[PDB]
């Protein structure tokens, strides 16, 4: 398996800006994508962002040029670049682990609330 | 895209649009099956059973041991994002048992881990536990509700052999199973609201991580689907009536199911699917390609469509479409409004589309239906692409094509002898 | 494609009433038999039963723990269904979905699709 | 017809004429099946036991629901001889839909009735009930047995325990039934004089009625076949030595089962029927249409039998025909009257035909058999009609036609140029 | 032999040299199930449910009757060697059926023995009893621990119920092996080191020697293979990976499996053998003849192998192969010495050949492996011989030559005129 | 099902005439065929008339000519005529009806007894 | 079945000659070869001689030339004549019938002990 | 096709005798291993076994309820079978049917084929 | 082809000591992780085991009956296993065989080759 421990979240005003990291570990040399998820109050998991070991990035229409995600993989870090903060990219975020086997692993997500304004 | 109007003119008729869930990741569990019970030390009855059911495991435990070493064996830094997974054995591997190879390096991290729960479940009484790692004992429940009251009620050696009966009649359900694993198997032994989610389910195979030979154990893998639905993906189930040509009933031999994704078409291998009411739930990719000839006809192009003589009744005569009929009026007895009144179709057209614009009652064979007023239902048609099925036929046929050819280079040689 | 909308949802008195409706996309379904009904759930447990309409016949459901105090309605020309409560209770909170499904729809199971549902706060 | 005799010499054995029975007409009754069994009221023991066995039924009991459906939905007057069935739905039906479709249509007058048994049902403790329309209740004979007593002896926490590893076993027999329908299984769960007929009986599919969601209830459709025996057909099977061609085995690869109907001569398609001792019984009639050239084979051309390739062991090299032997002598040691006289046969001949009038004992590979005094057994042949089965060999010869055809037609290309 | 350097140029990847065990010979021993068992005739409980028992058995027991009494009348001196068998009936028998015959006759000495047996089992209570020759009845041990103690301890009446319902579990089973038969089902009935000798072992079938409907009694003969390694016999599997030509992936279509005897090269049909970790377990040779252009490139003429188009994902795109990588760079993204770094093979070469001297970390679509040091892994190819698999297809080009070839005749007719 | 129940049996004088009449009653759309079945005394069922919806009739060789069948639909009756009554004619006589589906059904079943004469 | 009985094992010196009896009795018309296996202590049977129903003959390498194998059919006797006795020929010896069906059926085993010499 | 042809069956005194006979064109039969025997059914009960007779070795069979009263005898020349009844009672009348079939014949669902039957009548 | 032979074996008094030696033949054999180990065998009796190493590991097995008093060892670079026997006792006399195999091979259906056997007489 991968374990993922996620921190980073809590309160930010909006248009502000944060940085949330994930650290893995595990056989991550079996792991194709590493990534963020979100779910928004009753609904359904979203795709955010992910990275693949070779640096090949995609994003959700929302993220597109607006979010940034990055890798340090000497010490095995995932993290995503939160800028431009609109009221409903409030969420619980997840980090994922997708294998080249097709599994998927899960952290423990971590929440973002964004100020009325 | 297809045709679906024209295609009724061929018989051939195109319907039950479904949509498509692929299981395009897994979340996986492990379960550790514990095939010895316990039974209590402080009698040490069912020794003797249990001796004779550990033989029997060995005829099914021994071969799923090789198989899985088979796999490890497939590769010989890691734990980095990135890195090598290991290095290539001596052999020949291929794609597919380079992924199970690949499975089993991802899934070492967890064994360090099921290495220690083996040493509690050892000495425990408990039949299921979890510490998640699930793990069973085989006959346990059996044993402590049963066996252990036994063993004062009616002494060692009568209890005994109540044991061995329960043994084999596991051993037997062990075999049907072991002897891919599908997890519906696995729930068998040990007993969202859509259940064609869950049929999918317990749909996807098993992957064995360990075969412990010492202490019994199979640990186990379970995968739990995570389905998408697929956008712009459409899967049609096709079926082909008889069509006349010059008194003799001819079809069109296309696949069972068809699949459009955009302005890709191509045929559908549904057998692994689950079918739902309003979609198929599939593994992977069911979609292959199809033959020119074939994607050419279900484009409308209905003159190149590939046709095939009728061998038997299992190719329907008619068949209602869009509250009307399409039928072969020769061979089948079409009426209209009354049954007297048999409607003739003339010997060069392949079938008759009945509609509502036409007949108020429609009579197949003496059936007789009412047309459908809300019915959406609505030319010389030459198909020269005749087509035999039997290798027996088209081995036939090429011969007198080679014995055709081979009078034809007689020609030349006595042509060029003049010349 | 059928989809389901339910409206009507929000915070209400205790004793008060409250009118659900639910709009229903009916006409890609594969059937023309079928029930609609509506069902609710506290965010820990399974979904429970709350009412149910045959779409043909009128004839309408209820569980006992709710006897008497809501009634379901349909309009077949609107394709709509309606829950109206009465004299809520505290323990009436819940999100409630709206479904289409299979006789009786006594339970969750035999729904074939389902609404986003709405959410319903009762105070005191 | 079948030229027997002359057959013989490509070494295709026509044997035991059988004949045909057909079930040209069912009989009809109604099952009710009833899968909650009653636990008596007084002690509300096994409710939860029963709640889980019926979250296990939903998954087969709704596949059931949504195929019946689907069915009610073909057809949207009646009740005279001769009116109309019904109006015809917005969609798709092949003729086998329509006819499930009008069997439930037929169905709903005993529905009606059925309706009125299912009020009684609910609340009775028997096993099995008639009112015929049979019902039976799924685990009641082992409730009233087991459990009922149990509650009493052992206390309403023990018994439950027991009530539900029997519903577990009940839902895995109901799986491998539900999971078309033959009687078999049914009568498998429940538990004239031609032991044939009544194997017959049980091959014939059951048809689904009702669904009941609600009360967790199937209605079934048995249905009896009324056997009718078939004047003028006859079936035979037939087996193919091996045939020698400049020694090379070849063989006539025709069908397992060949028919006659007076002047019709085909093929058999006897899998699904019943082989008696000197009929078979069929759900309807077997025959397929064969290639010209395997009918005219048949009927005594045999010139134009086709030949194929002996590829394996299967195919057998001898046989016993009619008191002889008919056998390839190249292959097989065949030997006249003492082991150490072999029969020679020349190159140019297939097979050897070894009759009482040329050997008392005949010696197959050194198995001495006697021949039979009253047995019956009795020219250039050239087959000419070579067959290949595999679709890669097929493939090959048709690229080499191709390839001398391209340059068949570089030779008219030259030879216009200088014309 | 097999080049199995040249054949990775193809993509065909030879691997796994398996030696291969025949049982040549077997040990005869004789079953006898007695399928009624014996209840204490002091009570003379349970006399109506072995009554309804019986007339279950009939639905088997004729049938195997049946099948028996067809085999004897085979063959209508004898005791000596090299004797006459016996002579040869009316009718028609082949090889099979006269193997089948004779090994009847070879049982017959030992019938006269099983028939005075059977006069002491029918009143012994025993389950398994052995004078070997073995006999079983079927539910005894149960009825000798549970029916007789319960006529005393519950009455007759309610006993009767109990072994009612365990012989209806019986004939349930019985219907499984008896409705050829494998010692496996008869085995999993009643309850050298090498596991594989063993599941082989119960791969073999039974041969039912007689019948008694008098007493309901099946006599079986079982037979224990002598296994013998055959020296200079090797099998192979055999697996290709896509061949690109011109952007579009073709492969190579042959056998699953294939074999060498000396010189001889065959194909493999393994399905009736049991793989052991190091060789084969076979009932009889597996080999089979192969097409003369699927020799000819598996000895290394790799210009005559047949290719055909790829249909579906389950042609493997890569490989591991002696320490390295054979795969189809065009379609899978190989890489060396690091992600970015890839591997490009150009548009007329069909596979790509990676081995350590050329890459120390291989990337598979992003899975990084090292290659092995101490891997043995080491023009251009023309591939004519184009193959279409389905019927359809074969029929679609059959038509084209055809049409090609009328046209040809054609340019005579009007040529011969000019002339 | 289809619920047949005869009428018109009874004995009768040789080369005198009788006329059987059946009423059916269920799902009538879906029958095929309505007619007349015989059974002699210890042998099997025997065909003796038969009607199509259309009308189209047939006979057993001993009714051809010598015996006639007709319906009434908006009734659903069916009738058959017996005429020049030989000896070997009385017998059981069922009407039945035959489903498209291949499906029969049963009369009770009438007497038809000849006097010695 | 097949009755197989041995005769004529015993102790004997070394160069010396003996003459191995086997009776056979049963269905002898389905067996396709008499013969005799032997087995060293502590390995595998091994072929010695085999004589067919034609009288068709073949013997092991050790055997070749050194030993003859006879039958005599209207008594049903198989009778080695082991000849030449080398000291490593000390074994159990089996007479052998082989059906036509591949059936095989041994004797009982009579010893030949040779003598160091 | 094997066609089996019962005869002389009727009206009988108490304590009188009758000698049935069957006629069987046994040539077209898959088998020469059979029996053949005789059975006997009240209009509302199974067919009961009566005789049976071993075609090639005449060893005869009989039931206790018949024994040493009735007989049954074989001509493989004519292709006949007998049953030679004596000591006649009321509960012998039936109607009569010979059969071939496979050993024993002790029981109806052994036999191959069946004759018409004839009915045999004893009256006090 | 993987071939094991074994050395050492002879009459030996009691209480003396004997070194067996098994050479193996390993570079054929279709896997790297196995166990070598000796198993005995008493004409009358099923092989016990006796005991069993790790070929890459080097830990070594031994069942209860024989704790302490013998040793297994092995040597990879010479493809060999030794099994040192101290304090023999009359019961010690068995053929004794060498085996790959799958771990622990602690029983003899575990074994993938089995060499030929060494007898070791123990006599007073
Ligand atoms: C159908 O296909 C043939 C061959 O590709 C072509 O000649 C013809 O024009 C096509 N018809 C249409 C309507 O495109
Ligand atoms: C066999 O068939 C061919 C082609 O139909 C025909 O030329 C030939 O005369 C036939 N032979 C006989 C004997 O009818
Ligand atoms: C391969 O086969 C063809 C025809 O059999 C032959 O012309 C060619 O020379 C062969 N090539 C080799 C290398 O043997």
């Amino acid at each position: 398996e991968v374990q993922l421990v996620e921190s980073g979240g809590g309160l930010v005003q909006p248009g502000g800006s944060l940085r949330l990291s994930c650290s893995a570990s595990g056989s991550l040399s079996t792991i194709k994508a590493l990534g963020w998820y979100r779910r928004a109050p009753g609904r359904e998991r979203e795709l955010v962002a992910s990275i693949t070991s070779a640096g090949e990035t995609n994003y959700a229409d929302s993220a597109k040029g607006r979010f940034t995600v990055s890798t340090d993989n000497a010490k095995n870090t995932v993290d995503l670049r939160m800028n431009s903060l609109k009221p409903e990219d409030t969420a619980v975020y997840y980090c994922y682990a997708e294998s080249f086997v097709l599994n998927i692993y899960w952290g423990q997500g971590t929440q973002v609330t964004v100020s009325s304004g | 895209q297809i045709d679906i109007t024209k295609l009724q003119h061929v018989g051939v008729l195109v319907n039950s649009p479904k949509g498509m869930k692929i299981s395009q990741n897994f979340e996986t569990r492990y379960l550790i099956l514990s095939l010895i019970p316990k039974i209590e030390d402080s009698n040490s009855c069912g020794d003797q059973q249990i001796k004779q059911y550990k033989r029997l495991l060995d005829r099914l435990i021994i071969p799923l041991y090789d198989g899985l070493r088979l796999q490890k064996d497939v590769i010989v830094t890691e734990r980095f994002f990135g890195g090598v997974i290991g290095t290539i054995a001596l052999g020949v591997a291929t794609s597919a048992q380079i992924t199970a190879a690949v499975a089993l390096v991802e899934a070492k991290q967890a064994r360090s881990d099921i290495e220690k729960l083996k040493e509690a479940i050892r000495d425990t009484n408990k039949a299921v536990q979890s510490v998640l790692i699930v793990a069973i004992k085989s006959v346990q429940d059996y044993v402590n509700k049963e066996i252990v009251p036994c063993i004062a009620r009616l002494g060692c050696e009568a209890c005994g052999l109540l044991l061995g009966l329960a043994l084999d009649q596991h051993y037997s359900e062990l075999t049907n199973i072991f002897g891919g694993i599908k997890l519906q198997g696995i729930a068998s032994l040990y007993r969202k609201y859509d259940i064609y989610d869950l049929l999918f389910t317990e749909s996807i195979k098993v992957r064995v991580i360990d075969v412990d030979l010492n202490d019994y154990s199979i640990t186990l893998q379970v995968r739990l689907p995570l389905l998408t639905r697929l956008l712009n993906t459409q899967i049609y189930k096709v079926d082909s009536i008889s069509y006349n040509i010059q008194n003799r009933e001819w079809y069109i031999p296309l696949p069972s199911h068809i699949m459009t994704k955009g302005a890709f078409l191509g045929g559908a291998d549904v057998k692994e699917c689950i079918e739902a009411f309003s979609s198929y739930i599939c593994p992977s990719d069911p979609g292959f390609v199809l033959n020119h000839e074939m994607e050419s006809c279900l484009s409308g192009n209905i003159s190149q469509c590939p046709r095939t003589t009728v061998t038997s009744d299992i190719v329907p005569r008619y068949a209602f479409v869009n509250g009307g009929v399409v039928a072969n009026c020769i061979t089948t007895t079409c009426t209209c409004n009354g049954i007297g009144n048999r409607i003739n179709q003339p010997p060069d057209q392949g079938v008759k589309i009945i509609t509502h614009k036409e007949c108020n009652t429609i009579g197949i064979n003496g059936m007789l239906f009412n047309t459908n007023k809300e019915g959406t239902l609505a030319d010389d048609i030459t198909l020269n692409n005749s087509v035999a099925l039997n290798p027996i036929d088209i081995s036939i046929e090429l011969n007198k094509a080679k014995s055709d050819l081979e009078e034809s280079k007689e020609w030349i040689r006595r042509s060029n002898q003049k010349l | 494609e059928v989809q389901l909308v339910e409206s009507g949802g929000g915070l209400v008195r205790a004793g008060g009433s409250l009118r659900l409706s639910c709009a229903a996309s009916l006409r890609d379904l594969h059937t023309r038999t079928f029930y609609m009904g509506w069902f609710r759930q506290d965010p820990g447990k399974e979904r429970e039963f709350v009412a149910a309409i045959d779409w043909n016949t009128g004839a309408a459901s209820y569980p006992d723990s709710v006897k008497g105090r809501f009634t379901i309605s349909k309009d077949n020309a609107r394709n709509a269904v309606y829950l109206q409560m009465n004299n809520l209770k505290p323990e009436d909170t819940a999100v409630y979905y709206c479904a289409v499904g299979r006789p009786p729809l006594n339970r969750p199971t035999l729904a074939y699709y389902w609404g986003q549902g709405t959410q319903v706060t009762v105070s005191s």
